[PDB]
């Protein structure tokens, strides 16, 4: 059963932006799906709900035509547009089939949730620096490694080392944002009879702007 | 709409303690629901109707309460019970959830791993230099780090960022990037990054001469 | 003891006579069911293009309807006056009747009677089902082989009548367990032992739905598709659904008895204020069923229709009434056909209703009007004819939604239950009751 | 006579409404031991997974342990039946119906206690025994307690809630509330004289067991099989031969069944520990293949699904087939506590299935499914052996939903139940009622 | 209901090629799926079917692995791969929905079909000629022009009048083959007082060699 | 495998006419369809289970018969009823198909409408000569053309195409094409193409001189 939600992004003020959820693992009618949200670093709260035939939608109080849930049982796919947005709708939007044990629903599962950013800014693709030991390293049983990603916007941007195939030893920081920029960067520590004698290539995705970069961190020429 | 208010909004337990965070609610509801959250993930359905684990959800877990008052249990905390718990209502329409408990794991003392690095080659060929100093695996979290150029402290254009406390062993990390201009970054010669924390009294230097 | 111990041993054995029979009978019932059921579509076929003849001129045109409709309903009446006044109305009592061996089963009258009457009051338009026609014409079926072959016995006497029942009440709704559970909760004698050999029964359902199979296949008679599920904190609600249908159960009965009393003065008995007075009610109908059809025919079209919520709360109400009307006033004017039908549509209607306002007083319950549509549909039956477990199959047979069987019959019982503490009989018992103290009086 | 009708007719259905809500209070308990047992049963088979698993590796330690735990609870069993309630033994369903015509007793202060910790061993072990036998009779006895704490009186009140207890118990066990109705109605029920049972009052006792049933085992059928295909017309005939064939060997099932209940009346010959040790030997023998092969042993129901999707091969089946037919008699023959209903849906299923991969080769040109007629057969053993088609028809309907198979699966029970009777088959429950009412006079 | 057939075309002796059937507007699943095909002015011939669940399929009788009739009902589509393709597997490939009435089943919807040409000839865009009445034409009611299309392969060509504006009075032959190359002309007769006083042009496509031309006829001097 | 026959291969008949065509069997069949198709388009079920109409198709449409022999009938046969029927089986497997009734619009003789083309400048620019001669709207379909190079015969080279019957006028066209070497086309002078057809005792001849 996956939920994969997408069309977030950056909307400016005002804007209108239509948010998709791809259903798949299971019979998309029969279920009841739902939007939720949750602001950064806040809890989780409802959009709104729409039965199996689309006959019954129901949204948290909100206004007018603020939202606009809808779905295509024919592409188990689930909608929201959302317009005349503001800041108070910057936030990752969670799609979640509904269902119930006793009756009392619940959000059953959900997907990943999409991005919404409302801001005035500009798409900005990030620069991806390798982070190598200096010339100058004590090459001790362990090697930290690294990867810089800076000046992208908006969030976010997910970084992986040798397509994740290393996943221990990983570390991807928070990003800090400055000047409307953000920047992050992810440290993978791998054994030092790892590097270089082998391939360590930090990967880069940022939907926002289409990017997706592969850097190969190499010893310092 | 019912206001659900979670308790303990933050709360720390070494695994192996019994843990009780609470879901009070503004008016009357029944069979509340928990979803767990951990950091970077999608919330998960918990325990349901109350008390019902969902598939695959420990023993170690219980749910219970009624009327206004609801707790969600962890009888022996485990360290990958860290994340945040969010307790939901729908006994009334429209549903709501509650703040969150986040739950924090409490473990032994861990010394950080600090790596600077000099700016990448292809940043100077930009103008930029931002010199990257990773402090990997430590706890408590609290540490402090200070920037060093050529033996004389620095404080502009240092950058911090902490990762979340880690699912399977507790630990923090934290990045100190300091950036500054290429023409800048090479009027100096020596950059040290220097980490101090409670596992030490004097702090962990680790730099790098551009020469 | 020693005597149910032989009697054990000696148990499910059904002479290969009586079973062979139950066999020509099913098939009969089933052949017949089905030109009956095509004579009366092809009825309301001609009646249709006629209108169409006289599409214009809208009053010429609400004329023929009432005309062609009055015409049939007359030759109806007409033929149950003047050959067969058993054959008039349900034709329910009348068999149960014949099992009890307290009436005849003139099967050389009724048969033609019933059959070509209904094809007028059916093929019409007139808010009767075909139940009637067939149950009946059905038995009658059973007796005319038993007869022809001159089968002896209570058992072949009793069993033959039976299937013939069963049989006629399968081919109606192409529901084979139904037509079974009919006879063993409603048609049998209801108070003393009896000779009825159920594995007979089936035979002859069995044959008949094969019948209709071979000539109905692949158009499902009430189309709802798969509606969702009810979860167990929605149940009450199917309580409180089926105490209403509980207390308007017997009041339904009161009109239904009633009022057919107060169409006996209108003609008092003769024949000709008697078919006059039905062509009347007859031309209402094909009138109706061209300016509000969810008020006339059978009622099958709009449960679809109803259970899909395509109703407004207005649009229901009205039909629930206007229908509540236009059916006491074909049945209850003794014209041939059953109220069996009919009582499905009115209960449809009555869910649906209970449903829409179930869905706004509680959002949290994520309700779907159709649900309550289905667990109603069958609930008058439970409260006015008294045999919940043959309507809750009887549904199920044609609605196909097994998933709420929690609140088909919760619904169910509680109709049956204050159908009880309300003081109502079972409908077609009562009128056995009146027809047959209507004798020894 | 007919002044006399006129005074019914007016006077019909009309049941007491003490009837009515000691009907009730029935259903629900009937329903919450219904659960506790199916619950106990499920317990012990976990408890015994979990054994085995402690001597995972060492094969024949574990293939020991398997033997031992199953042999441990079945005499355990065996014991309480032979020790304190030798009518809780085997089905119950034919006690029952004796208790229905006035022929035997109900000593529910008895029976309960053993019948229930009874078949938790049994069952609980692995035995080839469904649940209706522990319930259905628990059910009854249930009924009948309240009838005596109550001091319920008249024919009606002892008849009734003796028979909601019935389907009641019926119900809670295949999670079928009409079926638990149809079965009294065409079973249960004194087969020759007119009775005072209410069925209005069967309902609402099914009703409330099915219900605390949902409250506990609700989201999780116990077969699930998917939607099948649908059958033409043309196809039908086909089912009319598997009904026949489930028609002649219906009967012969039931020589064995009651024939090997007298083979194996021989080995203990009436001994409390003959039989205590033949029956944890029969128990141990089950918790093993239950373990070398489990579609030979347990209920029956986990491997229904699996057979109906044409997941075993012809020659899987048929093994199957045989193993269970053995299984089967050995665990009931042998008067274990519990039923034979259950494991008779199970030979259905893998009989018919059998009967389709050769029907779907034979003709192509039908586009044939096995899993249709797995299903038509499914009950079609309950329809020639235990006599009560329509009680099985629906008993399958109710569990598998896929009601556009009711011309096959009444085609197929029909053929059956015609053919179980020219071939001169008796009702399984009948016949053991015949001679236990026949061996209780004999001794005299 | 919508079946629409693609993947044919052009495919070398003893090459293999795959043949799709895209379904819409029905449940994909309930339904048997089957391929028929019919050779150049020739009969109907079943190549096989397949169960909704895949659990079955079966072949015309023929050669072990000549077909392979696969199904993803997750794409609601049929597949049919052929292999060791030889001149009797051109033809036009149809999917058909399977259903019937009482049991003797039938091909319910078939789609419009692709068409398979096994040949080793070459793709060869047509040169077009166009078709003027002689200096010596006799200029009666009717005048009746065309064009040739000669050389090309392989099928086919779509030839139409000023745009298709000119629909009546249009005949366009059936291409004749030889030395690996299509010929066909296209005969289109106007009003004698249409032409040449108004442009008459011919409009030749030829999908396969990318090929659109448009000539056109001018009386000879 | 059951081989179906379908009687009149080819078969004419007037608008409001019986047509009837039939369907051998080889073995013994029970309820075959039948499936329409127009040139162009996609087999269409017409008639099935022997008899049985398919939703939209005209009454005047019907269809019988059994064991080995079957026909399709059409009371009254429009228009819009000329195409090519299959007769199909499936009582036995695998399914078979019948050779098709090809069902044309029997009209009224025309005699052809001749024209005769030189070769295109362009094409003579290219070493090819080809003669094309036109034979529209015509009908019986039978007719034969015959091509004479300065008077004599030729037979060489000469590529013939027919179109299938007009949905417009229910007639036949006729395409010949003398297909020379531009040398070979120059060394004579006088083209004619001479089409020979029921309508006439006499031949239409069309031709041209280089001249
Ligand atoms: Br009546
Ligand atoms: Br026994």
């Amino acid at each position: 059963v996956r939920l994969l939600e997408s069309g977030g992004g950056l909307v400016q003020p005002g804007g209108s932006l239509k948010l998709s959820c791809a259903a798949s693992g299971f019979d998309y009618s029969r279920y009841w799906m739902s939007w939720v949200r949750q602001a950064p670093g806040k809890g989780l709260k409802w959009i709104g709900e729409i039965n199996p035939v689309s006959s019954t939608i129901n949204y948290t109080p909100s206004l007018k035509d603020k939202f606009i849930i809808s779905r295509d049982n024919a592409k188990d796919t689930l909608y929201l547009q959302i317009s005349k947005v503001r800041s108070e709708d910057t936030a990752l939007y969670y799609c979640a089939r509904l269902y119930y044990g006793y009756g009392y629903w619940y959000f059953d599962v959900w997907g990943a949730g999409t991005t919404v950013t409302v801001s005035s800014a500009k798409t900005t693709p990030p620069s991806v620096y390798p982070l190598a030991p200096g010339s100058a390293a004590a090459a001790a049983s362990m090697v930290t490694l690294g990867c810089l990603v800076k000046g992208y916007f908006p969030e976010p941007v997910t970084v992986t080392w040798n397509s994740g195939s290393l996943a221990a030893g990983v570390h991807t920081f928070p990003a800090v944002l400055q000047a409307a920029l953000y920047t992050l960067s992810s440290s993978v520590t791998v054994p030092s009879s790892s590097w270089p004698s082998e391939t360590v290539t930090c990967n880069v995705a940022h939907p926002a702007s289409s990017t997706k970069v592969d850097k190969k961190i190499v010893p310092r020429a | 709409d019912i206001v659900l208010t979670q308790s303990p909004a933050i709360m720390s337990a070494a695994p192996g303690d019994k843990v009780t965070m609470t879901c009070s609610a503004s008016s009357s509801v029944s069979y509340i629901h928990w979803y767990q959250q951990k950091s970077g993930t999608s919330p998960k359905r918990w325990i349901y109707d109350t008390s019902k684990l969902t598939s695959g959800v420990p023993v170690r877990f219980s749910g219970s309460g009624s009327g206004t008052s609801y707790s969600l249990t962890i009888n022996t905390m485990e360290a990958e019970d860290a994340a945040t718990y969010y307790c939901q209502q729908w006994s009334s329409h429209p549903q709501t959830f509650g703040g969150g408990t986040k739950l924090e794991i409490l473990r032994a003392d861990a010394a950080p791993t600090v790596s600077i690095f000099p700016p990448s080659s292809e940043q100077l060929t930009s103008g930029g230099a931002s010199v990257v100093c990773f402090l990997n695996n430590f706890y408590p979290k609290d540490i402090n780090v200070k920037w060093k150029i050529d033996g004389s402290e620095r404080q502009n254009g240092v950058l911090n960022s902490w990762t979340d406390q880690d699912s399977k062993d507790s630990t923090y990390s934290m990045s100190s990037t300091l950036t500054l201009t290429k023409d800048e970054y090479e009027r100096h010669n020596s950059y040290t990054c220097e980490a101090t924390h409670k596992t030490s009294t004097s702090p962990i230097v680790k730099s790098f001469n551009r020469a | 003891r020693r005597q149910l111990i032989r009697q054990l041993l000696e148990r499910d054995k059904t002479p290969l006579a009586i079973l062979f029979m139950a066999a020509v009978v099913g098939t009969l019932v089933g052949l017949a069911a089905v030109a009956f059921d095509k004579g009366v579509a092809w009825l309301q076929n001609q009646r249709m293009g006629a209108l169409v003849h006289t599409a214009d001129n809208y009053p010429l045109l609400l004329t023929v309807a009432f005309l062609c409709s009055a015409v049939l309903a007359m030759f109806g009446y007409f033929l149950v006056r003047k050959y067969a006044p058993e054959a008039g109305g349900s034709g329910i009592p009348e068999i149960e009747g014949a099992l009890e061996d307290q009436r005849p089963v003139r099967w050389w009258r009724v048969l033609p009677v019933k059959f070509f009457g209904g094809l007028g009051t059916l093929g019409g338009g007139m808010v009767l089902g075909r139940e009637g026609p067939t149950v009946q014409i059905g038995g009658n079926i059973g007796r005319m082989v038993l007869d022809i072959f001159r089968l002896k016995g209570d058992e072949a006497r009793h069993t033959l009548l039976a299937t013939g029942a069963a049989a006629g009440l399968a081919a109606a709704f192409n529901a084979p367990l139904a037509g079974i559970l009919f006879i063993i909760e409603e048609m049998r004698p209801q108070f003393r032992y009896t000779l009825i050999s159920i594995k007979a029964v089936f035979i002859g359902v069995i044959m008949s739905t094969i019948m209709y199979r071979i000539f109905n296949h692949e158009v499902a008679l009430i189309d709802v598709g798969k509606l969702s599920d009810a979860p167990l904190n929605t149940l009450w609600l199917y309580l409180i659904l089926g105490i209403i249908f509980g207390i308007f159960g017997p009041i339904f009965n009161k009109w239904v008895l009633g009022m057919q009393d107060l169409l006996h003065r209108v003609h008092g008995g003769n024949i000709t204020k008697w078919v006059l007075m039905g062509g009347a009610i007859g031309g209402l109908c094909g009138l109706l069923g061209f300016v509000a059809p969810a008020t006339s025919g059978g009622g099958f079209n709009l449960i679809p229709i109803a259970t899909a919520g395509n109703f407004s709360m207005g649009m229901l109400v009205f039909i629930f009434v206007a229908r509540v009307i236009t059916t006491l006033l074909c049945f209850s004017s003794g014209a041939p056909g059953g109220i069996f039908a009919p009582m499905l549509a009115l209960g449809t209607v009555l869910g649906t209703a209970f449903g829409m306002v179930a869905v706004e007083l509680f959002p949290q319950y994520h309700l779907e009007a159709g649900t309550f549509a289905i667990a109603g549909m069958g609930a008058l039956l439970a409260a006015s004819i008294r045999a919940p477990l043959t309507g809750i199959i009887l549904v199920l047979e044609m609605t196909d939604n097994y998933q709420l069987i929690l609140p088909m019959i919760i619904t169910g019982l509680g109709a049956t239950l204050l159908a009880q503490f309300t003081g109502g009989k079972p409908l077609e018992s009562a009128i056995l009751a009146r027809t047959l103290a209507k004798q020894e009086a």
